[PDB]
């Protein structure tokens, strides 16, 4: 039994190795989005601020 | 006494085993052998089959 658990943990091991790689990944991409999303945005708002203030 | 000469034997050896790096595996085999010189086959051995198995 002691051995069948070790097999298992360490094959448990590479399988949260991979999730857990695969979730970093994910949060990454998911930053970098919203860091585009803001950029967008506030150019937006400073043409918008640049046009009230001809107005 | 007839001895089956030029039949084909089976024979199937399966067990639970150890590796090398302190690992279990379940293994198993088969083996098929013929039988000469009849008269080693039958004045050596009790059972050859079972020996060999």
């Amino acid at each position: 039994e002691a051995i069948y658990n070790r097999m298992r943990a360490e094959r448990e091991a590479v399988a949260r190795r991979h999730r857990s790689q695969g979730q970093e990944e994910a949060e990454k991409l998911r930053a970098t989005a919203d860091y585009e999303v803001t950029r967008t945005l506030a150019e937006a708002e400073r043409q918008g601020r640049i046009m009230r203030g001809e107005g | 006494k007839p001895v089956n000469v030029e039949a084909v034997r089976e024979l199937a050896a399966s067990g639970v085993m150890l590796t090398s790096d302190e690992n279990v595996v379940r293994v198993e085999m088969n083996v098929q052998y013929r039988v000469t010189n009849p008269e080693k086959y039958l004045y050596s051995v009790t059972s050859p089959d079972d020996s060999l198995r």
